[PDB]
């Protein structure tokens, strides 16, 4: 045969066809009704879940103990009635209902900051629309959800949509022409409205505006019945991508989701804990199992001051809801740990949570752990930091040479040769305590402390093979290093 | 006697840590981290609750050790209720991670009682359908290593999916990350950080000397009658860790003030106990600790000052001349011709002052110059060393630097040892000593 | 580079051997090690550098040092031809010293020019 | 423990440390080991002598200088492991995996696991030593390759009957100091004195020099030489000492340069 110049022995290719849709049913007048086909619109395909489920199952439960705080922790996750988001719900629902009722196409753009709750309210709107359609008030439709961060290649959207509307399996380009023909030329008497939910839109338009332009433009055609809802972080993202005139031609609806306040967040937290708060529980003393209404009758309380202070702190900085929920959950977890530790329980009066637990859980996310890290470092590393600070206090250049640091360390050692500690540390620092080792040039354990400081994210060193003129710089500002040095004793004194 | 051999083998396998999990020993200064990690893992596995956590600490700070201990402890009472998947940030790119996850999932699921077949997108969608979605589920426990390489500034797509799996799923999931950066929370982007559980635990550090003493005592104490000598050895060590003037205490204090790391001391101790042939030899070696001095001396036998004492006369003279020439220059640069001119001037001065010292020719000094540049005494004018990653090296390997086109006599080198260090190191009896200062 | 020259040399060697013989391997020096098992005969490789005055001598020196590693196989015989244009003084002054000592083990200098004695 | 220490001329402590570190028991042995020393310092000689003194230990020898990248290194590892494991146990049925399928570090781990699965019928756990002799001589080298080979020993199975242990031999110190935080055991080979070089050079090129044909021709062209062997050895030793005393200041403590000059100036 032939001699290959290189080989690819780990190539895997999926079985997908190439011929687009506008070659199948011949003339346009020969297209049958697509509503009644058993493969179109997912009419009969409801067995994909059973293909891979029942694999992660096992048969054993050794009477898992459920402490009192377990219920509170379980009922406070980010998965388990919208209290604040009502205007956006009304606007989106009205737009979508008007679009569905009159058999038209439309585009809704939602922009916001993380944790506001845009996906939740969009899904709630979709559920309400599905219920209304099942009530036989508007023509039935299909709901397709497409995410942006859950795809390997960015151009995998097209085929997915096609695979959710036809049952075929084509490549991305052929899917693009198939979708174009389907949305343009198929008559409106043989289709069904589709509600796409393009999500994390900013992750698709990163090399070109092709996907966004196509998806937004497919709503312009008269024969199409598409209703696109796209959510994103930045508000004026399409303008920065497509252009003013194209956007003006398209004419979509725009909605902005502002952050939360310290009242709405507290309302959310209080709503998520209604039945549990101020209730009664039967608790077994031997094990610790708790049952909602020998054994004891106890109560669970959560101080409103703790909720208020947590909401006030969280809403001040970001406006999230996930972080507030997680803070409350962590406070409950700390209280549960203390309770089990005190009562000597294990895995398999009025118990409350005070403001102290919430404050302790809140301080863990704001404080930094650099000062504590340096107040426990070795003597040589602290000497290195001290020499660097001294050189910076003279040159004021923020980027020092390494040989200068070595010379400064040597001068500092040789000029204070009258203090007891540095008098008796010199031999262990230069000859490691033995009389058979010649006097070293740099220090004992130079590279070790250098790499220990450089790995932790405290120093920055440029790459040069000459190890005497390499430049290093700090990365934690200067006041923190000054505090860390001042907390010492032998370095403070000299 | 076989008893001494058994004792030596037991000591060696105690030091390396290879020991049955039911009799392992854990240092007293990090038991709180053990209890915290054990509580997290027990909550995740026994009670079927999802968790995400990150461990931050310096290299060799007992991160993987504690996780392995916890998993081995839990893999003898509840073995049918969890599976483990480990990923390493150094040998797993953003594409091979999916294949590795699929393969390990398939293997573990088959062992407990396809997925890995197809293109990348098919595998990704299959694992997403599997995970993202009496009788209880099975917890998948992820173990990341060097998670800071998956949190770059470009995509961050795997962490988003995994944290979403932790947040919204019906299959309980527990994920542990490991990294050494102190500001890992600032590497994550907005959405990934929002989905994070905001739980970071910092590894403990040694604060006193009694902690190191207790760690050494725990390391070197046999607590099981297996040999006739175990009665005496356990006593002898107690006489060297109680006396504050013993050599072992001095070495421990030196390590505390210089390195402050148990693994270095462990590596130092291993050959000391593996070298002795008789029990008396072991006792006298642990009494005197004279082998640690030899070990330390060898460990410093190829540093900058260890090579300077293995040079011939001509090489030393050339080095001194080059340093003298480099001291006068503005930026420290020099080349071959100036160094040889200074060398010949110095030789002529030495000869005229006073047997005569031979003046080697240019072609014989060329070999000495190449030998010196090989031993890493000079470097080129402005040359970077080894690139950080592979792509940078590939880019640099396709460009012809100007240093390889200039002839030999005009390459501009730079010094790595200044003249003051030569003056400090070289003994005063050498006949070149007077020329080491201007 | 050096690796690319090695790959070209190995590809040419494998192509010539397969053509003369009437699977796939790795284009490394390891192909020299396994030549006897794969084919059966012994190599007599002959290199030929063209216009040696236009090659950065660092790469050439590295390649010669790399080729030095094939002497422990007992069935290979390497030869080299240098098409020098000006003179060998530049070759002496540009290469390292150990490589010159290695080359000086045995060599022959031939003056080949059109105008040799008219 | 249960190992034999060979006798090397001027490498006593290095031999003692080598016998202390590596052994036949996977329970007591380090996963990684570095030997450092500049050119012509006597490390491959010592390691080869140590393995030749103990025939029970298994070893695979590589030279990552002929291989000039990382992909060829992975493929060479995946091929030599199979070859050595097949030639050692011949009664275990096994399949064959193509080495060329290994193109990424993860695929190497998968292939090695698949290879090691088959040999699970053995009696007791053994250890296979992989010697990457010359890791610092790769042509296109960066500061990230070593970080993969250090951690490659954690993704392999933990209870298999075949355990793999690495051994590197590194030249420079600037490269080695980059990985000083990992705390990997090391044995360093310092350079030689002048007396040691002279004695080593005599011990090596004394016997071989006399069976040369030139001196035989020169003595058959000359008269008888009684006490032939001792006088011949004395002549050779005197020549070696003269050449060392003449060119030590020019060749340095380099065994190779003197070993070339001796051959140059003999005829
Ligand atoms: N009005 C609300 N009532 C109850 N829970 C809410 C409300 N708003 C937000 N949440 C919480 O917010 C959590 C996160 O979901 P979302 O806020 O919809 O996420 P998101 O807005 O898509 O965030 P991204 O993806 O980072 S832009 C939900 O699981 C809820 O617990
Ligand atoms: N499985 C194990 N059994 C016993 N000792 C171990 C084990 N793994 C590591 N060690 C040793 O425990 C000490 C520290 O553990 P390491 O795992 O090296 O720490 P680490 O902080 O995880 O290091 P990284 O992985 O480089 S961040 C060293 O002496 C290791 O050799
Ligand atoms: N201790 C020794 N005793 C006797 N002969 C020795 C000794 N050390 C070196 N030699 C001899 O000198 C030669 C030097 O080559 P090696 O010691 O193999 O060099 P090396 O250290 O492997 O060099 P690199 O690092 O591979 S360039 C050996 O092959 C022996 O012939
Ligand atoms: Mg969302
Ligand atoms: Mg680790
Ligand atoms: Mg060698």
């Amino acid at each position: 045969p032939v001699i290959r110049k290189f080989t690819k022995k780990n190539v895997a290719r999926a079985k997908k066809k190439y011929t687009p849709f506008s070659k199948r049913f011949k003339s346009i007048a020969a297209i049958p009704d697509l509503t009644s086909l058993p493969e179109f619109y997912g009419n009969s395909s409801e067995l994909m879940a059973s293909r891979f489920e029942n694999k992660l199952k096992t048969t054993q439960k050794h009477q898992i103990v459920e402490t009192i705080f377990s219920k509170v922790k379980k009922q406070l996750n980010s998965s388990y009635y919208l209290p604040a988001r009502e205007n956006e719900f009304a606007s989106i629902y009205l737009s979508a209902y008007s679009a569905i009722e009159s058999d038209s196409a439309t585009t809704i753009y939602v922009a916001g900051t993380p944790g506001v709750g845009k996906t939740l309210t969009v899904r709630e709107v979709v559920k309400e629309l599905l219920s209304s359609s099942a009530q036989r008030e508007i023509p039935d439709f299909l709901y397709v959800e497409i995410n942006g961060l859950k795809m390997v290649k960015p151009t995998d959207c097209y085929e997915t949509l096609w695979n959710k509307v036809s049952g075929e399996r084509l490549t991305w380009a052929a899917s693009m022409e198939s979708l174009e023909f389907y949305f343009k030329r198929v008559p409106k008497n043989k289709k069904k409205t589709i509600v796409v939910l393009l999500d994390e839109l900013d992750a698709m338009v990163t090399k070109s505006q092709d996907i966004m332009y196509n998806f937004f433009n497919w709503t312009t055609y008269e024969n199409a019945k598409l209703i696109v809802i796209a959510v994103a972080n930045t508000m004026d993202l399409p303008e920065r991508q497509l252009g003013n005139k194209i956007t003006s031609r398209i004419g979509f609806t725009r909605i902005m989701f502002t952050g939360y306040t310290h009242e709405e967040l507290k309302n959310i937290i209080d709503l998520r804990l209604k039945g549990l708060n101020d209730s009664f529980f039967y608790v077994d003393t031997k094990t610790g199992n708790a049952i909602l209404i020998d054994v004891r009758k106890v109560r669970l309380r959560m101080s409103a001051d703790a909720i208020e202070i947590a909401s006030r702190k969280v809403a001040s900085v970001s406006g999230d809801a996930r972080r507030a929920l997680k803070v409350c959950k962590r406070a409950a977890e700390i209280a549960e740990k203390h309770y089990m530790a005190k009562h000597g329980y294990g895995y398999d009066g009025v118990q409350t949570v005070h403001i102290t637990h919430v404050m302790k859980a809140l301080n863990e996310t704001l404080n930094s752990h650099v000062i504590t890290f340096m107040t426990r470092l070795s003597f040589t590393a602290k000497l290195f930091i001290y020499a660097l600070l001294n050189l910076m206090k003279k040159n004021g250049s923020q980027e020092q040479e390494l040989g200068d640091i070595v010379d400064e360390i040597k001068l500092l050692i040789e000029v204070n040769g009258s203090n007891k500690f540095v008098m008796e540390i010199a031999k262990t620092l230069f000859q490691q305590g033995s009389d058979n080792i010649s006097e070293q040039l740099r220090i004992i354990s130079w590279d070790f402390v250098l790499n220990q400081l450089l790995d932790a994210g405290i120093l920055f060193k440029q790459t040069m093979k000459n190890d005497r003129i390499c430049c290093v710089k700090l990365n934690i500002s200067v006041e923190e290093a000054k505090r860390a040095m001042n907390e010492d004793e032998t370095l403070r004194n000299l | 006697d076989p008893g001494f051999g058994s004792l030596q083998r037991r000591l060696l396998q105690q030091l390396y840590g290879t020991l049955p999990t039911d009799e392992k020993i854990i240092f007293t200064y990090l038991q709180d981290c053990q209890q915290e990690i054990d509580r997290i893992i027990k909550q995740s596995i026994i009670q079927k609750e999802s968790h995400s956590v990150i461990l931050v600490g310096p290299r060799q700070s007992y991160k993987t050790y504690l996780l392995d201990y916890e998993l081995s402890l839990l893999q003898q009472s509840y073995k049918e209720q969890f599976i483990t998947i480990r990923l390493n940030g150094f040998i797993h790119s953003e594409q091979t991670a999916i294949n590795g996850i699929a393969t390990q999932l398939e293997q573990q699921l088959q062992k407990i009682h396809t997925i890995s077949s197809g293109s990348l997108t098919e595998v990704f969608e299959k694992i997403l359908l599997l995970l993202d979605s009496s009788i209880t589920k099975i917890t998948v426990v992820f173990i990341f290593d060097e998670i800071d390489t998956f949190a770059g500034p470009v995509r961050q797509t795997l962490l988003y999916n995994l944290f979403d799996m932790v947040e919204h799923s019906r299959v309980p999931v527990c994920i542990f990350g490991c990294t050494t950066k102190l500001n890992i929370l600032e590497y994550l982007e907005k959405r990934v950080k929002s989905r994070f559980s905001q739980r970071v635990i910092y590894m403990p550090q040694i604060q006193n000397l009694d902690d190191m003493v207790d760690a050494v005592r725990n390391l070197l104490t046999v607590r099981s009658e297996i040999s006739p000598w175990v009665s005496q050895w356990n006593e002898t060590l107690e006489k060297e860790l109680s006396d504050p003037r013993s050599n072992l205490n001095r070495h421990i204090r030196m390590n505390f003030e210089t390195f402050r790391s148990l693994p270095t001391l462990k590596n130092s101790i291993i050959p000391l106990v593996a070298t002795s042939k008789n029990f008396g030899s072991l006792c006298t070696a642990i009494k005197s600790c004279s082998f640690l001095d030899i070990y330390n001396k060898n460990q410093l036998s190829n540093n900058l000052t260890g090579r300077l004492q293995s040079l011939s006369d001509l090489e030393l003279a050339i080095l001194i001349s080059a340093a003298r020439v480099a001291l006068r220059a503005k930026d420290g640069s020099f080349n071959f011709n100036l160094a040889y001119a200074e060398y010949e001037k110095m030789i002529k001065a030495i000869n005229s002052r006073i047997n005569t010292i031979k003046l080697w020719l240019k072609k014989d000094v060329k070999n000495v110059w190449e030998n010196l540049v090989q031993l890493d005494f000079f470097t080129e004018k402005s040359a970077v060393g080894l690139r950080d990653n592979a792509t940078a090296a590939f880019y640099a390997s396709n460009y012809q630097f100007q240093g390889t086109m200039i002839p030999f006599d005009l390459r501009s080198y730079q010094m790595q040892i200044i003249l003051q260090e030569l003056r400090r190191i070289i003994p005063k009896s050498n006949m070149y000593y007077s020329w080491t200062q201007l | 580079n050096v690796r690319m020259m090695l790959r070209r040399s190995m590809y040419k060697l494998y192509s010539a051997a397969d053509a003369e013989e009437h699977n796939d391997v790795s284009y490394d020096l390891s192909l020299v090690e396994n030549f006897k098992r794969l084919f059966g005969k012994d190599l007599a490789m002959v290199f030929n550098f063209k216009d040696v005055d236009s090659i950065n001598f660092n790469t050439l020196d590295n390649f010669i040092i790399l080729l030095k590693s094939a002497f422990k196989y007992d069935h290979v015989k390497i030869s080299l031809i240098f098409n020098i244009n000006t003179n060998l003084s530049n070759i002496e002054k540009n290469l390292r010293q150990s490589t010159i000592r290695l080359l000086k083990r045995n060599y022959h200098k031939l003056d080949v020019s059109s105008n040799k004695g008219f | 423990m249960n190992v034999t220490t060979p006798e090397v001329a001027f490498r006593e402590y290095q031999t003692n440390c080598l016998a202390s570190y590596i052994s036949a028991d996977p329970d007591i042995t380090p996963s990684n080991l570095i030997l450092q020393g500049y050119s012509g310092t006597g490390k491959t000689y010592t390691l080869k002598k140590y393995f030749n003194a103990n025939p029970n230990l298994h070893a695979v020898w590589l030279e990552p200088v002929e291989l000039v990248s990382w992909k060829p290194l992975l493929q060479a590892i995946a091929r030599t492991v199979q070859y050595k494991l097949k030639t050692l146990y011949p009664n275990i049925p096994t399949t064959d995996y193509d080495p060329l399928q290994v193109e990424e570090p993860f695929l190497l781990v998968k292939t090695l696991h698949n290879i090691f699965v088959q040999y699970e019928s053995l009696q007791e756990k053994t250890c296979l030593f992989l010697i990457l002799d010359g890791f610092d001589s790769l042509q296109d080298l960066d500061a990230a390759l070593f970080n993969k080979y250090i951690k490659l020993n954690e993704l392999l199975p933990k209870d298999s009957k075949i355990n793999i242990k690495f051994i590197y031999t590194m030249l420079e110190t600037s490269f080695l100091q980059r990985y000083s935080t990992h705390c990997i055991p090391t044995v360093m080979f310092p350079r030689y004195n002048v007396d040691e070089v002279s004695t080593i050079l005599v011990m090596s090129r004394c016997g071989e020099l006399m069976e040369d044909s030139c001196l035989r021709k020169r003595i058959i062209e000359e008269q008888i030489t009684d006490c032939t062997d001792d006088q011949f050895q004395n002549v050779a030793a005197n020549f070696i000492h003269l050449i060392v005393q003449a060119f030590h200041s020019y060749t340095g403590n380099d065994i190779f340069a003197l070993n070339d000059l001796i051959d140059f100036k003999w005829p």
